[PDB]
DNA sequence: GAGTACTACCACTGTGTAAGACAGGCCAGATC
DNA sequence: GATCTGGCCTGTCTTACACAGTGGTAGTACTC
DNA sequence: GAGTACTACCACTGTGTAAGACAGGCCAGATC
DNA sequence: GATCTGGCCTGTCTTACACAGTGGTAGTACTC
């Protein structure tokens, strides 16, 4: 639990508040960026190298059978874990394009080959969805669950634009929460099912959802109809029965009033929540350890590091987990002239 | 006594505050009064006939996802950006008119001129109220240094021509056509933002509604009470007031010293040194869409480079239909900065000394600028502007430069070059070439042919595999563009960029000054500044 | 029809360029014409009656080392600096009129009001053309941020009063006195420079002629054709529009937190904490001259410090006579920044905690500014300006601050303090105290006595050896100054600093823009801006 | 001959184009600062300390019997050399005040006592002049001569303001050359005599005058009437016969078209001329050795150091000799913002 | 016939940048 | 320990960005 | 009697500086 | 090797420096 300020040496114009960090095979990959892909990097995915307090970025390449891939802005991000057939993927759906559309396609992003000279190639299979498909949305969440012993993928939450009939050119950037249904995406085949829940009365967005071995705990979101931040916690339990996936749910008594968090994983099924925002003006400044078992979730305050004055007086902030209890955080920077390095960076670490 | 309209225009057109104008009004009113000027509050009431949001109109069929209110004025440009803190912030300050309302405003302002266009063509007016066709030039440009620059983007349009196709058996009787399409005084602002050109994220968030509405207007017909009668208009949009940088940014091309150079052709950069003149127009907005889908899905499983070349440089999703054309002004500036460099590299000799230093390049620039100061009386410029480019592409500046290059074939060569250039510049600078320089229009292919071939011959040391983009366009594409559309220079960005000059004046003397209001004020004052109706009060028979 | 003078003033007083005014002239002349406004060249011809260099005058006896030409206009201020490269460079850009010419201009402009003062006191007019006495307030200040600051100095004067002493058995019949002496519109510029206050080398090189002329005019009498008759004027100069930094710099004193604090007394800083109220005025320009003589020759051969003390802080040779007085406005700003600090050190506790940090001081500043924002709705300021200082020395801002100091003895103490201050502020802020607030003038000694003694008692923790200069002046010197010179606030430099605001305007919109000309233009427009004759055309019976 | 750029660490604002360097007892003293004397230094004279490529300034103090002393700007400066009674003085007359008056008084500036702790005290005796006094002037020159075996002091050249009767407030900063007389100042008593010379037809200013053992060689001046820079070197030869100091003069064939030079001494009677200006636009960039004997003056170009681009593209420049073949030169500096270090400094050295 | 007004002449700031594609150079560094 | 190679660098090339708009002067329309 | 005009209300940038005197702290450094 | 001292430093105090001037709103003079 120490934070040390890094400095990003060259290339800092290629990072924007909503971005994604993917931990693939020990190597960390930044995903999503400001702009369309420049031709310095016609793929749009970058490799992150931390060294000596420096953040360096390397241009990753694709394979020949891979589909190219727009830079989604706040997409939903699923660590598909190493199993049959091909480990060990990373589902992306669907986020927001660099031209502000909303994505209505699912991408499976895996590792493919190495080396030669510490070169890695990834690949993207655009996975086609037949349903009952979910609507284009963002800030929602995707998780993977195993039941006897088939594997499926649950998708819930998020914001979207108003329906195309009521969407107006004075409503155009207005958002509303999407209807509170859950989606079971099986990933081969591409069959989606939508399930409605008596307990899930209203949609939410920018929440964290943690799954383990067929139970999913949805922690504190942000509800936009009532602009309340519920502190309750939802636990839903699925089981994939031939061939209708029955799905039960419960409201648990107390969870956590956060939004837009950083969940670094440290243990087997144990994470640490680095904090987005508690109230509309006041960002959550304390760290929280969240272990979860089959009794349920357990939860303890750890004491946070000494936030610098700079990361304490910022208005907004964001970042994400380099994994294994380490994360990257970012602060907008104010200077005249513009630095033009737009964001100061810190590296946080557990123990 | 003066009409309140006239004095409104006096106050807008001479750059006066409310409090300055009032000081003068009370002053001229107590000496020799008899009131001459109107008071302020009756100009505030006088103008509401001229701002957008005053006349009643309606569309048939209704507009797709556009509201039916016809009386909306100045909105803020965020367009309902829900301002939660967890989403991307709503930092932008932007203001705008709702596109169609400002259209109907500009038409009701040209109602005098459409009516007298009707009477002058001896066309009847109770008949022919159904088939009018307006051609609208849209135009957008970023703008720096408005004291960080806190740059500004300023999306405007201009009503170019309005013709009539009713009732049948014909194709169109032009009724109005713009005599001075490159003036400020005919470039009407629609939307302002404090945004950088480059971050495609904010520009698309603010401009998303606008393009949605444009896309919504291409099907319906407008219905306006013009000349007592309800009449039907339809619209054709020609997006041409974009400098090239922006056309590439908004057509999914890569910018701007790429391997794909033309906006209109598929030729690579080195391939456009060999063949300088033989290229057909191929690119279209809807094919950029189809090729971007080639790029996303990759249906043949090719590598990065085989894909890039399969798709001829469409790696971004096109986001705005743009007319595939050229910009007269920026063509001028490119050719002038090219010729300035060629002279600089000919004073020092670089067809003998094939690789020169940077410091001899500086020596040669200094001697060129001294020479051009002694005769031709020019000063040096930080950056090429329009007046310098006009003065630089003269016979006698070349002639005063040729006195420094020693070999008189390089001399007679570049004199042949410049005079060729002058023999073909008016075809792309003309407001209408087919009427105002027709022989140059037909001699264009031959003239450009010899220009290309003289570059191939006597400058091969420079243009082996690299050409500037404008030179490419000017040598391979001009005849076909001007045959398809009718004119060049008529569609330039000049009027828009020229309007930025005005934008600067208003920001100083008419500021609120606050961000929440500064655009609502610049926007109102700029819109008055352009209405024809107040410009006729301005000329008043000269 | 309008008179050409009136419209000239319309064009100066509303800030219009020649080409803007012309656009409006031509516009209002082709709608509804009948010409209302005069054209430009007849205004260019109309003003030469109002600029300096038009009326004929003469001095008796002739002026010492001043030329006899009476028709000289705008000169450049270098005054013939031979521009050898081996001498100190002639880098300065400066412009100026010639002092006496602008004087005679300002009197021929007040011709109407001297004559009307003559008729209104029922004094005869063909008699009494010999005994006039004019009192002239001159005034100099530096000025920053005219986009390095490229600071500016702006030496101006104002005609304060004109009275009559002819023919004998009397002292003087005041005929005019300035009703609004602190306004801009009565502050006539005489000389402009692009100079810093601080470099005494350029300021003395440009201002050397000016002081020579002033010194040359105190002996002679002026002779002017005013009301048909030649009449004789005498002059008394009162140099009072100098802030304190400048007075010390210009009187050979050391600046400004010295050991010698007063400009008017010999008391040391520590000695002016023990005795706050008992000091007589001693310093004069000529005594500074003879003490500087003590300093340079050192006729008693004493050390550095013993000599400095022998001479009471005169280590530089005085170069300009200055009236030994104070500046009402800057006194306000000093006392306001003092009370702002005192509040800051009473919200936090200091007479308990005798040494605090800077970051506690910062906490206290933030809380004070928040408190003054909650009630009293003020924003915080970088620097103290006149409006803030005026609003800050109110009963109810103290009253809203006292809600944060806990002990109701400190509370009632500083309430007694502030109300004492308000009981004695009007004697030094008044344009004439002896007529407008006479009982405070009588009660001033007593009021200041108790103010000093309450500081002695309840603030000893702050004022043990350190006092601010204005507090010293306001506590020890006000009764004697206002008895000798009749008034305070009437002579401040506020009106001058207020005209710096105008200077800024003209630089932005009436510039050449070039240094060789920019001053000739600011200077012409500022001089027009002030002449009374165009201001009556401005009010015209309101 | 080497030049090495210095940097003046602190107190940059206390130096102005016309200033004087007095070499007293091995220590060098800067004299004539911008402004009146601040109270950082109520005397106005500074000690120069060169170390480590740094220029440091130290406040000198006076004695008790000393007269204080205005900061003259281009005064005439005479190294009185060590003899009877009190060595080894430095005559100053008269330069230009910080308030631009011209000085009509003569100051004798000597060393007085040391230490304690490398403390030196100077003294100024305001020397009273009885004559035939010279008029207040500046840019003129003063030299010391020995004849059988009495010591006198010759004063010649310079600019002044127009006479007080024709001085107008539009002529006020205009200067004219003062009449070309020479003044013999004996230093006790304060007896001044003026002598007119048939060969000295016009006054000159900003010239260098070099004396040795009752002969004085005036090198190239600037004449302001005819705006020429004469290259004719003047040589005048005095002899003090009581009671009339007879005084002869010759024009010598060729000297040197310089103005406002830096004459460092390196030898017994040998100097080096570091150059002011050749023509009104073009500063003299080459160095010149000037040895002088009793045959006359001899003169040879040495090759100059490689002037940096910075000291080559300045418009103006000035400086002075730190003595013993070493000198200090100064260049105005251009930047935005103002540095506010107004002048870049170099140290030049011979051999 | 000239004298008016209008409109077009001139002087002039300040004499660099800001991102990005691409060729080429080349080197860390890691494997072979 | 040799390669070599993927990646960092450096320079070069290309595409935009500021510079109008204001006083005075004077020819010149142009007209009482 | 109201309806006009005028004139005074409010929002608001931006929330630090730039030089200098003097007290005091103290330390190079050189002598004693 | 001890002093101490003259000189550098650091902080603190005091003196100036930017922030008007422009839209819109509305009470209010004030009057057809
Ligand atoms: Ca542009
Ligand atoms: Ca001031
Ligand atoms: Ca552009
Ligand atoms: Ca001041
Ligand atoms: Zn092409
Ligand atoms: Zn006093």
């Amino acid at each position: 639990m120490s934070l040390q300020p890094l400095t990003a040496v060259n290339c800092g114009s290629l990072v924007q508040p909503g971005f994604s960090l993917l931990d693939l095979e020990g190597d960390v990959y930044l995903f999503g960026q400001k702009g369309w892909p420049k031709r310095s990097c016609p793929t749009g995915i970058f490799g992150v190298r931390i060294k000596k307090g420096e953040l360096k970025l390397r241009a990753i390449s694709f394979s020949n059978n891979s589909s190219y891939l727009p830079p989604l802005r706040c997409p939903a991000i699923a660590h598909f874990e190493a199993q049959d057939g091909k480990p060990e993927c990373y589902l992306i759906h669907g986020g927001r394009t660099p031209n502000n559309e909303l994505s209505s396609s699912l991408y499976m992003l895996s590792v493919d080959s190495r080396g030669c000279n510490r070169k890695v190639t990834l690949r993207c299979e655009e996975k086609e969805l037949v349903g009952d498909v979910p609507s284009a949305r963002y800030g929602h969440t995707l998780s993977v669950i195993n039941s006897r012993g088939k594997t499926a993928c649950v998708l819930f939450g998020g914001r979207s634009y108003m329906p195309p009939t009521e969407r107006t050119t004075q409503n155009w950037n207005s958002v509303v929460d999407c209807p509170p249904q859950v989606y079971l995406i099986d990933l081969e085949f591409g069959c989606c099912t939508a399930h409605t829940l008596p307990e899930l009365t209203d949609g939410q967005s920018f929440h964290v959802a943690l799954a383990r071995q067929d139970c999913v705990y949805f922690l504190g979101g942000h509800i936009l109809s009532s602009d309340c931040r519920p502190s309750r916690l939802i636990r839903l339990h699925v089981e994939l029965l031939l061939g209708s996936p029955v799905l039960t749910c419960t409201i648990l008594h107390e969870g956590l009033t956060i939004t837009s968090a950083i969940a670094s994983p440290i243990g087997y099924h144990e994470y640490i929540i680095f904090g987005g925002y508690q109230s509309e003006t006041q960002k959550r400044m304390e760290c929280t350890y969240v272990g979860l078992d089959d009794v349920g979730v357990h939860m303890e305050s750890r004491e946070p590091p000494q936030w610098t004055s700079e990361i304490s007086h910022s208005r907004t902030w964001f970042g994400g987990s380099l994994g294994k209890g380490t994360a990257l955080v970012a602060i907008p920077s104010e200077g005249n002239p513009t630095p033009p390095e737009a964001y100061h960076f810190y590296q946080v670490s557990f123990q | 006594g003066l009409h309140p309209a006239v004095c409104l225009a006096i106050r807008v057109n001479t750059f006066l505050s409310c409090s300055q104008y009032h000081k003068m009004y009370r002053t001229v009113k107590a000496t020799s009064g008899r009131q001459i000027f109107q008071p302020l509050h009756t100009l505030r009431n006088a103008e509401k006939e001229l701002l957008p949001g005053f006349h009643q109109f309606e569309w048939q069929p209704a507009l797709k996802n556009v509201s039916t209110s016809w009386d909306v004025g100045i909105i803020d440009g965020l367009s309902g950006w829900t301002v939660s803190v967890d989403d991307v912030p709503a930092d932008t300050i932007s203001r705008r008119f709702r596109y169609d309302v400002a259209l109907v405003s500009a038409l009701k302002d040209l109602e005098e001129d459409i009516m007298e266009g009707l009477r002058e063509r001896a066309l009847d007016d109770s008949m022919c109220t159904s088939g009018f066709t307006v051609v609208v030039k849209e135009s957008c440009d970023g703008m720096g240094d408005v004291s960080v620059p806190e740059k500004a983007v300023r999306f405007s349009f201009t009503i170019m021509s309005i013709s009539i196709r009713l009732e049948g058996e014909d194709d169109g009787i032009t009724i109005f056509q713009e005599q001075k399409p490159n003036s400020e005084l005919s470039c009407r602002p629609l939307c302002l933002m404090f945004v950088d050109e480059s971050d495609h994220e904010t520009l698309t968030a603010i401009l998303g509604p606008v393009v949605a509405e444009r896309k919504a207007m291409m099907e319906s017909r407008l219905i306006i009470s013009v000349g007592g009668l309800l009449r039907s208009f339809r619209f054709f949009f020609r997006g041409t007031g974009y400098d090239e940088k922006m056309v590439r940014e908004m057509e999914g091309l890569e910018a701007s010293g790429s391997t794909y150079i033309c906006t209109l052709c598929d030729s690579t950069r080195a391939e456009a040194s060999q063949n300088m003149v033989l290229h057909s127009i191929t690119r279209s907005h809807d094919e950029n869409l189809e090729r971007y889908e080639i790029w996303r899905k990759n249906p043949f499983s090719e590598s990065a480079d085989e894909l890039r070349d399969r798709v001829k440089g469409v790696s971004a999703k096109p986001f705005m239909e743009t007319q595939p054309t050229l910009d007269a002004l920026h063509c001028d500036i490119g050719n002038a900065t090219e010729f300035y460099k060629i002279f600089q590299d000919e004073i020092g000799e670089v067809y003998q000394k094939p690789n020169p230093s940077r410091e001899e390049r500086r020596r040669w620039r200094s001697t060129l600028d001294k020479q051009l100061r002694k005769k031709m009386k020019l000063k040096p410029v930080m950056r090429m502007n329009g007046n310098y480019a006009r003065r630089l592409m003269t016979r006698e500046a070349v002639e005063a430069v040729c006195e420094l290059v020693p070999s008189e074939e390089r001399r007679e060569a570049l004199l042949k070059l410049m005079d060729l250039y002058l023999q073909m510049k008016p075809v792309w600078r003309s407001t209408c070439p087919s009427r105002d320089c027709p022989d140059q229009l037909c001699q264009y292919s031959y003239n450009s042919q010899q220009f290309a071939d003289l570059l191939s011959s006597m400058f091969k040391y420079r243009y082996d595999g690299k050409i500037t983009n404008y030179l490419h366009k000017t040598l391979a594409h001009v005849p076909e563009i001007v045959e398809r559309d009718g004119s060049i220079g008529a569609w330039a960005s000049e009027g828009n960029e020229s309007g930025n000059k005005l934008f600067r004046r208003f920001r100083k003397m008419n500021a609120r000054q606050s961000k929440t209001f500064e655009l609502e004020d610049i926007l109102k004052h700029h819109w008055l500044y352009t209405s024809k109706y107040l410009q006729k009060f301005m000329e008043a028979h000269k």
